[PDB]
DNA sequence: TATAATGGGAGCTGTCACGGATGC
């Protein structure tokens, strides 16, 4: 995770930091023999598009 | 070599959609899906192999073939992408043919 | 027209008398 923007608000002895954040989650899938990859290596995808 | 069960599945799909863009193709060009399918194999296997076929109402000849592919190669892009289906199509069939030329024989020692 | 099945068998043996072609 990298943080994009960083705004502070001093609140006493303490500083209060919102953090825009971006980051990537994976999430495995299991191809069967049957089956077969509609997407090429690191080609981005949306909602609705289908991998396999 | 012989075919793993993916290979097999996949050479399979290749030639079941190749046949499915050759009918297509023929719905958009108006040609006949005949006349489409032996240019397609025609410029696969290569000038090798081109012969009039008893079927087709025309003589075929690399004159022909040639005018037949350049009209394909005239397509738009989403049109013109199952001309690419078609020739992965007949690909996927030499290939399957030939990796299961072995079935046969044993098949064959018995009679 | 659909379980899956993926490389074949029989040879066949007591003649010389060689001719020209082919080989270290």
């Amino acid at each position: 995770v990298r943080a994009a923007q960083v705004e502070a608000e001093e609140e006493g002895e303490t500083v209060y930091l919102t953090l825009f954040l971006e980051w990537t989650e994976p999430k495995d899938y299991r191809v069967q023999p049957h089956m077969n990859v509609v997407v090429p290596e690191g080609a981005r995808v949306e909602a609705g598009d289908k991998i396999v | 070599p012989l075919l793993t069960l993916e290979e097999e599945v996949e050479l399979a799909r290749k030639v079941e959609e190749g046949m499915e863009a050759i009918k297509k193709l023929s719905e958009i060009t108006g040609l006949d899906p005949d006349l489409i399918r032996e240019v397609v194999r025609a410029k696969i296997l290569g000038s090798a192999r081109v012969r009039h076929i008893p079927g087709l109402k025309e003589t075929l000849d690399p004159k022909t073939v040639e005018e037949i592919d350049q009209k394909l190669k005239s397509l738009p892009k989403e049109h013109k992408r199952y001309l690419h289906i078609a020739r992965e199509g007949e690909a996927a069939r030499q290939h399957l043919i030939e990796a299961n030329l072995r079935l046969v024989v044993s098949i064959a020692k018995k009679y």
